[PDB]
RNA sequence: UAUGCAAAUAUAAAAUUAUAGUAAUUAUAAAUUAUAUUAUAUUAUAUUUAUUCAUAUAAUUAAUAGGAUAAUAUUUGUAGUUUUUGAUACCAUGAUAAGGAUUAUAAAUUGAAAGUGUUAAUAUCAUAAUCAAAAUUUAUUAUUUAUAUUAAAUAUGUAUGUGUAGAUAAAAUAAGAA
């Protein structure tokens, strides 16, 4: 019986929490601008070839096989699409002359392996990406 | 230990498993999760054509609201008018004293951090401070 | 067990106990019940009949030829549930200018009844001159022998009640059984209008005469509206007619007297604006109506209010009373013995104990 | 050592009946002789109790827009109410008024007997919003403050019985109450017609009927709220003769006589 | 009030009445709110009569009316808490602490079945009961069969 | 560790204790109570799999009142303030759970009664209750591992590091184990 009021939050905590929230919002603004810049630059920059050079369709020498078709028919548009996996797969679908061979028989490098830059030559590159950028794993 | 009236009335019953997306008390601790590519599709209305929620407008002959609703989406007038904007949050409230144009079109709950990283060193007890130090949250 | 009760219809344990029918035993009807056939209640509705006419009907029925001939004139007179808003003097002038032309006593009487009804609806008090011009010479004067039509007499009564005229008695006395004997054909609406008009006019003997005639002729007191009865019973002040009202109030039903009390209370209180003319203060009649309603209604039990001041016997509560008189019992016994004669008559008795107060 | 929730109350009947009625004992309930209901509360206490009925969006709640306090203490931290003028700067003002809350009679059936969007369920029977005065529901004066205690809330005093009565409503309860309390027959015996607001609709129906547009005539007849006069029914019936629409004529006659005070008994 | 002469053993039992009232408010507002929501966010033209500005202006006006509707029942059913009517114990639908047919909590159900207060039949705890649909496909199959019995059985006009 | 110094239970007795005065009898017995399979014999046990586990919020519970096609009620619109005091922010009797070790094949089920927050007598400032958009520090909880990855109620930005210490979880039932 006879309830009494009991403080729960610190006496000076409220204003400190307010200013911490304001500073966090400003830091989030800065990080958002940085992440937008990095995402746009990643999307525009050319990436590595997303096809495995160790499987049946992409095994021939660069002077034969599907590589001749790629170099003489759809070479121009690969630079415009910047070798991203989704546009290259869509272009391979639309070009024909391959049929279901891009899915029933072909294979592609994983999602985090196909996002490496044009020249990497190293496995640990995917872990060298900036961490303060909140681009959700898009360099 | 959260202190509320419902804490005594109800029981946590351990780490019980709830139906998908049907927890009783919603606590969107992930509202402030940053994602630059998904900036317009995270914790926001799915369609760009949708109007702003009712909570962004005044309906009746009001006399005044102490704080605006969290779902109220920040607009240009919020910063341009230079008025007073407050959002209810732990512990008491968060006031927008730093009007910025980078948060136009985003919900105030998305802008405000629910789970504040700051920890009060005042109300913490001896055992609780020892626990926080052991966890590493406190020196 | 617990504060919350157990419903036996839903609880299977009660339904399958030895005091009810188990599910293994055959399920069949036992002792068929006929309640609506052995004693069927009459239909009494809490809400009044919505489709009721709620007015006095004049039973307008004339020859079709005369009706169609007077159709241009009769459009202004009220029809069945249709009331034109023509000025009353216009129809009065039309009647006084065209009645001698049409040669039919019954048609003239019906037309005059419609004129009276219209002027009563408009509350125009100037139409009594029409009655004195046409009907007074032959229907009621120095022992008039004529038999007026029921429609005409009912219309005249409605008009006089609406205008609160003082000439209604000369016609009602003729309408008693020894004269025209039109009392049994009066509608309950007519009776209610008469009672309300007399209550407003404050006639002490009129209310008594009307109530006695209604009881004699078996008018439906229950269907007579409560407000008219309340207004009629508010105006009685003389002791004799008040006693008559007291003894007559037992004729009404229990629900009727309860709602009479309710209407009287609300009208002399909050519903004072409901009446166009405010009701006079008659606290004697108000108190008697409330008391009679309390008598007629079933009596509940309120033990705390009934026995708030109850005190036990002196001998019964002597142990629990620190200062109580016990020699009073001995004094009562001595008085009883003296009355019986065993003790000497009127013997001097001295106090047996000290007076502690 | 006497404590009381309310320190003052008022009676129901004024000083014209109680002074005479006090001499007649009243059989009060044996286990609670003294009763104190919402209709017995003082003005300020009743207002402050009715404000707290609504969970939110009500005057009782500290932050609902209709509060009147200058400041509110929150977790041992004072806060100042943002006034309506300052809110208006960044909150666009949309306000129609009492007309927005109310809905038409034709939509009352679809809304399940409710013509008001107010968060307190308004019942047209004179027993649920039973203050000292009988419960009368207004239409163009509906407001959040609601000065007349005609709505139903589930937090005020002596509300459990009213809630039970509301839940035990029969079919067509509100519709029947609205009909019987709005379209009552006149005392003088005249049908409840000649309504000034409803008059143009009758003329439109008559024009369509005499123009032979019976389908549109009925489609506008269904919009009639009060009881139409005998002219509408006679025109509608006379429209069926050229088309030999005996079915529709009989339906019109039934709808006229069986239900609406025998208007079509002509 | 204020626990002076309380009649019900539990104060929280009144929340059951409050929940019934909120369900009745939902019954009132479920058509108007749905119609306003459907009209507001329909990008395609409604018909030949209303197109372009005559449609967009109407959508704005109906959205304004919906916002001005004070007390509209916005909240969905699944977010309304379920409280037992016998002992005022809260249970959340979808878990095991609430039964759908009796609308009482797990504790109340256990008490009523252990006593005699609800005619139920016992089945094996680790089986599919005795229902053919439950044996066939389970909860989802019986749910779909309820849908089929209700709506899909009828060849709608 | 017997050479000297040393009578000593093998019993002629009179309720306990006590110097043969102190207290009021004193002792003793039987039954029962959780510690000890034995090595053919009422059963071969011995294999597979797994382990970074977290969430609760903005106060008023103590009445009945009937409407169309019914032989008539304005009961349209029913109006009497104030003497009581507990399941509420302690306490305010009882009651359901989890926990496999010996009654077995056979026309057969591998889940227990010894008690788990809410429930029926002790009172004596108690307005703590969801109707959305919310605040991890709390024992009792199986998460998706590297070809293609965010569209409708808003729904998780974090921890790549030799299948990797300690400690620990599960299964002999349409499955495959002697
Ligand atoms: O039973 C009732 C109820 C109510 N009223 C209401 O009384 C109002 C007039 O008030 P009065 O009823 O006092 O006037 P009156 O004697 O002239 O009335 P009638 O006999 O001519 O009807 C009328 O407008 C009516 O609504 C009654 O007349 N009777």
């Amino acid at each position: 019986a006879k309830p009494k009021k009991r403080p729960k939050v610190g006496q000076g905590f409220h204003e400190k929490a307010q200013k911490w929230r304001e500073e966090y919002l400003l830091d989030r603004h800065r990080a958002l601008a940085d992440s937008l810049r990095a995402y746009v630059e990643f999307s525009t920059s050319k990436r590595v070839e997303p096809w495995d050079a160790r499987f049946k369709p992409f095994d021939r020498i660069e002077k034969d096989g599907v590589y001749v078709l790629m170099r003489y028919m759809m070479e121009e548009k690969l630079q415009l699409c910047n070798y991203h996996h989704r546009p290259v797969k869509r272009l391979f679908c639309n070009i024909g002359l391959m049929g279901p061979q891009i899915t029933t028989k072909a294979r592609w490098k994983p999602y985090r392996f196909a996002t490496n830059p044009a020249g990497t030559s190293k496995a640990e590159r995917m872990y060298q990406r900036d961490k303060t950028v909140y681009t959700h794993g898009h360099n | 230990i959260a202190k509320s009236a419902f804490g005594f009335y109800l029981a946590r019953r351990g780490q019980r498993k709830y139906p998908f997306l049907r927890r009783p008390h919603i606590k969107n601790t992930h509202s402030m999760n940053p994602s630059a590519p998904y900036f317009w599709s995270f914790m926001t209305a799915k369609s760009q054509m949708a109007f702003l929620p009712e909570e962004n407008y005044i309906t009746g002959d009001w006399t005044g609201k102490f704080f605006v609703s969290k779902r109220q989406v920040y607009t240009l007038q919020h910063a341009t008018s230079g008025a007073k904007v407050r959002v209810k949050s732990f512990p008491s409230i968060f006031e927008f004293n730093s009007p910025s144009r980078w948060n136009i079109g985003k919900e105030m709950n998305t802008l405000t951090k629910p789970r504040m990283d700051l920890i009060d060193e005042q109300m913490l007890t001896k055992k609780q401070r020892l626990d926080y130090v052991r966890a590493g949250l406190l020196p | 067990v617990g504060y919350t009760p157990v419903n036996p219809d839903t609880s299977p344990m009660v339904a399958y106990s030895q005091y009810h029918w188990h599910y293994n035993l055959p399920q069949g009807m036992e002792r068929p019940h006929s309640v609506n056939r052995t004693f069927a209640a009459p239909f009494q509705s809490n809400h009044s009949l919505v489709n009721k006419y709620r007015g006095v009907w004049i039973e307008f029925d004339m020859h079709p030829a005369f009706s169609v001939a007077l159709e241009p004139q009769l459009r202004k007179l009220p029809r069945g549930r249709t009331l034109p808003k023509t000025p009353a003097e216009e129809v009065i002038a039309d009647y006084t200018a065209l009645a001698p032309l049409v040669d039919d006593e019954k048609t003239r009487d019906l037309w005059l009844a419609k004129v009276f009804q219209h002027c009563a609806f408009q509350r125009c008090g100037g139409a009594m001159e029409l009655w004195e011009r046409y009907c007074h010479q032959r229907f009621t004067a120095e022992g008039a022998t004529a038999k007026p039509p029921l429609s005409l007499v009912k219309s005249v009564l409605f008009y006089c009640n609406k205008t609160d005229n003082s000439g209604w008695r000369a016609l009602f006395d003729r309408c008693l059984k020894d004269g025209w004997n039109y009392t049994p054909l009066f509608d309950t609406a007519q009776w209610s209008f008469m009672l309300k008009s007399i209550g407003r006019m404050g006639d002490e003997d009129g209310v008594r005469a009307v109530l006695e005639e209604m009881l004699d002729v078996q008018a439906d007191l229950d269907r007579v509206e409560a407000r008219s009865v309340v207004i009629a019973l508010n105006a009685v002040t003389n002791a004799d007619v008040y006693e008559f009202v007291k003894k007559y109030l037992f004729n009404f039903g229990e629900r009727k007297v309860k709602f009479l009390r309710t209407t009287y209370s609300d009208l002399r209180g909050h519903g004072a604006g409901k009446l166009r003319i405010p009701l006079k203060e008659n606290d004697n009649m108000y108190y008697h109506v409330c008391w009679h309603s309390s008598i007629r209604s079933p009596r509940q039990f309120s033990p705390r209010q009934l026995y708030f001041d109850y005190t036990p016997s002196t001998l019964g509560s002597s142990s629990h009373n620190p200062n109580a008189k016990i020699d009073d019992i001995v004094k009562d016994k001595i008085e009883k013995w003296k009355a019986e004669g065993l003790l000497p008559e009127d013997y001097v008795h001295e106090d047996r104990v000290y007076d502690r107060s | 050592s006497v404590s009381g929730v309310f320190s003052k109350g008022r009676g129901i009947g004024h000083e014209a009946t109680t002074s005479i009625l006090r001499y007649i004992p009243r059989a009060r309930v044996p286990w609670q002789p003294s009763r104190f209901g919402r209709e017995n509360l003082t003005a300020a206490d009743m207002a402050r109790l009715w404000s707290r009925g609504r969970y939110r969006d009500g005057p009782g709640n500290y932050n609902s827009g209709y509060c009147t306090e200058r400041t509110h203490v929150l977790e041992e931290n004072t806060v100042s109410i943002i006034p309506r003028r300052e809110l208006e700067k960044y909150m666009p003002d949309i306000t129609i008024g009492p007309k927005a809350l109310v809905t038409p009679v034709s939509l009352m059936n679809a809304r399940n007997g409710h013509r008001v969007t107010h968060d307190l369920l308004h019942s047209y029977d004179p027993h649920i919003g039973r203050l000292g005065k009988p419960a009368v529901v207004d239409h163009d004066n509906i407001t959040v403050e609601d000065p007349n205690r005609v709505g139903l809330n589930a937090a005020t005093l002596d509300c459990r019985g009213r809630i039970y009565r509301w839940l035990r409503r029969g079919p067509f309860f509100q519709v029947d109450n609205y009909f019987r309390r709005s379209v009552k027959l006149n005392r003088d015996g005249t049908l409840p017609t000649d309504f000034v607001h409803e008059a143009p609709l009758m003329r439109k129906i008559i024009r369509l009927a005499h123009r032979g547009h019976l389908k549109a005539a009925c489609e506008e007849y269904r919009r009639v709220t009060t009881v139409p006069p005998v002219e509408v029914y006679r025109a509608l019936t006379a429209c069926c003769v050229p088309g030999a629409k005996l079915a529709d004529a009989v339906s019109i006659f039934e709808d006229g006589d069986s239900k609406l005070f025998y208007v079509s008994r002509d | 009030m204020r626990h002076i002469g309380q009649d019900v053993p539990k104060r929280h039992t009144h929340f059951v009445l409050e929940s019934r009232l909120m369900y009745e408010k939902s019954f009132r507002d479920c058509w108007l709110h749905s119609v306003c929501r459907a009209i507001s966010q329909l990008d395609e033209p409604l018909s030949k009569t209303v197109v372009g500005t005559h449609q967009k202006m109407l959508q704005r006006k109906v959205t304004c009316f919906q916002y001005n509707q004070y007390g509209l029942f916005k909240t969905p059913y699944y977010r309304l808490a379920n409280v037992d009517r016998y002992h005022a114990v809260q249970g959340v639908a979808g878990t095991r602490e609430w039964v759908p047919y009796v609308n009482v909590s797990y504790w109340t159900m256990n008490k009523m079945v252990r006593g005699g207060n609800l005619l139920v039949h016992r089945v094996h705890y680790t089986g599919w009961g005795t229902d053919s649909h439950l044996k066939k496909g389970g909860w989802e199959h019986r749910w779909n069969k309820v849908l089929q019995r209700n709506v899909l059985q009828y060849s709608r006009i």
